[PDB]
């Protein structure tokens, strides 16, 4: 319903959950620390990396385990808005912008285990085909 | 019937008075997935612009919609393609067009004509170039050796020979790649919500 | 021949401090 | 049927009876987001316009409006382009055409038809030159070795062969990036007052 | 409504608020120090940059963290109007105008915090989707 | 069907019969803004004719009216633009076409379509010459030190290679400059009297 | 009104006021000095230089603060209609005409300070938008 | 279809049989300011044939009438124009064409479309001259090197290159300057009489 | 081969004094 | 290479008298 929705979406945007990993841990240079995120965090590869107003907006890829790089599919959201939520895995992320090119890792790897099915995107909502 | 580079040139002096853009809201994510989208398929056959026809990726990951909130196109989505036939000289990578994207279990088709991309991202799947110098030259390189043996246009001519022949490429099988789904899916005729 | 691409540029990797500053909450 | 020459001039003398230019108001600049903007994305895709096909920027910091008082375009407004081919020879940069700026949450698609900048403003985003000289030149430059070792137009002829083939660009990722929007936004029909 | 609007309108004129930054500090040429600016304030790098009636109209821009240069979308307010309100980020900024070239620096750093989300630009009024 | 070029010469003897001119009054100032005016405008983008493609400027102090009493046109005019493409050889500078002026607080819009011009006022905002001559050499002088290693239509054809492509320009930002709005302007539509 | 408009204008034509700068100092050449002018001043930018019958029509320009020329745009006045007002900024002023090239220099710089909002061209008469 | 040569002699035997000329009275000088003038106008750009585009004037003192005993055109009327483009090779100097000469305080407006003069009175604004015979000769004269640098219709070529680009020129600004305004002002629906 | 841009003119870092002077109101 | 502009004719610096006559009254 219009109504039975609503609710639903809401439930939907909060989903940043799991058991997240705490350490990201990043690289550091005295040009990349100045524009460092505020909290960058992961449950999955959905992964949050917040922004403070005054900290520019890099540009950040994937290093898929090809080792090689890729561009994720990013998106940032918030009513903050600035953080970057981005929906494909890697552990390592580049985050250039220019010549600066920080490089947060990502630090967890529970192996072999992980896969469920969501069932949506964000395993709140739910795919019930039309 | 005025001057017409007097137009052109008045085109572009209040620049641009290109037409309003209209500012209008793509209702939902979950009735439209932008593109700006890579789709990250994963490469399964050998590929040579060597010769037209057909790639196919499966897709990789997911892809997701506007806002990125839902995960509507999911894996195990194959695509098919075709590399409609060899490359230029010494061009970095084929071109390839990812026509139909098809879903596996569901159905989920769509004829969705991008062209693929790089893991950069840059279009096209990149390979290694056969120039093929050789059949290009073998020609006035036999004929030239007994013009030259008269002693122990044609070089303009060979020219015209040379570019004749296309080179070829190849890019090897299961490469990571992308597509730059150059549109938008709706899956807003399925996926909808809702808890828990 | 030809060259290639230039290995990308590489990130600090000798020195590595902590990301996160407080700890995150949700926003969004 | 009088002169044409003396209409020119006499176009040309009273400089200009250019005709009369409505000096008229936009009503708002929540009416309007003007132009002589930049839209000062962030390019998320290696680029190459070695390879025809798109990029993709999502915007950086905030649109404005005409004042400037409002704040109606924000961030994450992902836009996506395309490279029609190569540069020309030696050229500065590549040229880009972003064309459909659409936004994250909300919806806010808009195709925009402009071309991208540079960080300057100019206007294309840079990038660097595969001039491919090689592959260019590599035609007369086997064969002619040839007419050499005759002794141990093709000149003419290798220069129309060299110009056909297009060199290369480039412009890496993230680039900081902007648009010249060349024109206006409504998002009078989005965004409205008030307090507090 | 229409009064509804106008009341608020004027709300909205009057932002340049917060906790100001208070120094700016700039470049000192002689041929700078002429035609240099009356006060120039931040906030935010909503930053405002009076000038006298007398004092020219330079080009500025900013500098991204990128370090390079950018050119910010700026606009001039006032009744006064001589103000130039700019509206993207950077510390420093340059004053260019020809040969001559100020730059003042703002200066502060509250890093890692600021952002919120202000709900339009100036956060006095507010966007209610239509 | 007299003589034609009796015409002429007739036509040039008593000098002119050009039509008279009807010298009417502008009614207002506030009713005209005339041009031979300068919209003393400041550019703030880099600018590079290199890539066609807009400028952008803002305008500095205020534009008046006929008589010059009121001041209607005010600052904050934020003007946007375009070079179509490449400045010639070694010309002094590009060539602009200012097109819309538009107003920041209030709205005043104004395709204006006129060109722009220089401190001097010489029309055309100026800039640095790009040469490129080596792109448009390299051709004939790679291939020519191969003819000449010979030893240890070309030129012709290398010359109508060279003018093939243009040169640039440049020009820097925050420039001083103005238009030549080569029109007029009315606010008499806003704009009116009167005391204290 | 109709004559409500007419009793402003004339209001409006004396605005040559303010509190003016008295001295300008001119260059001096013997060719110069010849096709001086009468008075020459300003409060403003808005500057009058005021022309006897017999003495030539000069062309002048504004020195803006790049230091570089620019051309002013200008217009002269007066009943006498001698007197040239120029609108825009400049310290110096040139007065070029062929050979011959003056330079009155204005004099005076309360710097920092001037800007107020005139509300039209010149204060008297208004701006009450249509 | 007698001859026709046979005609044109004929022409020119009595001569002229040119039709008779109406010597008719122009009414009044305030009825008519005739030609034959000089508009002593006052430049007040710098100016350029280098940019086509345009320069503007000022009245410098008074216009007058037929007679000559009334002064309806006065001084501060300011005229713009326009130099469609570059002299030519060595031009003595640029040509002129001022449009529109408008008033100040009154209104007095008339698009004029005469050229402007010199202050002998020679048509045209004259000024300096830009060859400009770097660019053109830069050309061969890189290749020629070259083909000179073997030893230690390029000629013909470089010609049609040659004449290809325009040269330049150049005024300065404030240049005491005239129109021959090539025709007649009525000012005799505003300025008539009297005492005292 | 070819050059590139050239640095920005790059402002005194020297000298510094401060820009304000007295303290700013509002003015819109 | 090329020429550049020529700098402007510049007017006496050194002798320098003051412009006003009489004072200024207003005509307008």
């Amino acid at each position: 319903a219009a109504d039975k929705k609503r609710i639903t979406q809401k439930l939907k945007q909060t989903a940043f959950a799991g058991a997240k990993n705490y350490q990201y841990v990043m690289s550091e240079q005295p040009e990349m620390r100045s524009i460092q995120p505020v909290h960058v965090w992961d449950n999955y590869r959905f992964t949050r990396f917040e922004f403070p107003a005054n900290a520019e907006l890099p540009q950040v890829y994937m290093i898929s385990a090809s080792g090689k790089e890729t561009l994720p599919n990013s998106h940032v959201v918030g009513e903050n808005r600035n953080i970057i939520e981005v929906e494909t895995v890697a552990k390592e992320w580049r985050i250039r912008l220019g010549d600066k090119v920080v490089g947060v890792r990502n630090n967890n790897f529970a192996p072999g285990r992980g896969a469920v099915a969501t069932g949506t995107a964000s395993p709140d909502v739910r795919r019930v085909q039309i | 019937e005025t001057s017409e580079g007097s137009s052109a040139l008045a085109k572009n002096l209040t620049p641009a008075r290109l037409k309003a853009s209209r500012a209008g809201v793509m209702a939902n994510p979950s009735l439209t997935v932008p593109k700006g989208k890579m789709i990250p398929c994963g490469t399964g056959t050998e590929l040579d612009t060597t010769v037209p026809g057909q790639v196919s990726c499966r897709v990789s990951q997911d892809v997701y919609s506007a806002d990125g909130l839902v995960r509507l196109i999911d894996k195990g989505s194959w695509v098919d393609g075709q590399i409609t036939g060899g490359i230029k000289d010494g061009q970095a990578r084929v071109f390839v067009l990812w026509e139909r994207i098809r879903n596996d279990q569901d159905g989920t088709i769509v004829n969705i004509d991008s062209a693929g991309t790089n893991s950069l991202g840059s279009a096209g799947i990149p390979g290694q170039v056969d120039a093929h110098m050789w059949e290009r030259l073998r020609g006035a390189i036999m004929i030239s050796l007994f013009s030259d043996t008269l002693t122990a246009q044609l070089a303009s001519e060979a020219l015209r020979s040379y570019m004749s022949i296309p080179p070829t490429l190849y890019d090897q099988q299961g490469d990571a790649v992308s597509i730059f789904v150059a549109r938008d899916l709706d899956f807003s005729g399925v996926y909808t919500l809702a808890d828990n | 021949c030809s060259s290639g691409h230039k290995p990308p540029p590489e990130p600090d990797w000798s020195n590595t401090v902590p990301v996160n500053k407080t700890i995150p909450v949700d926003t969004q």
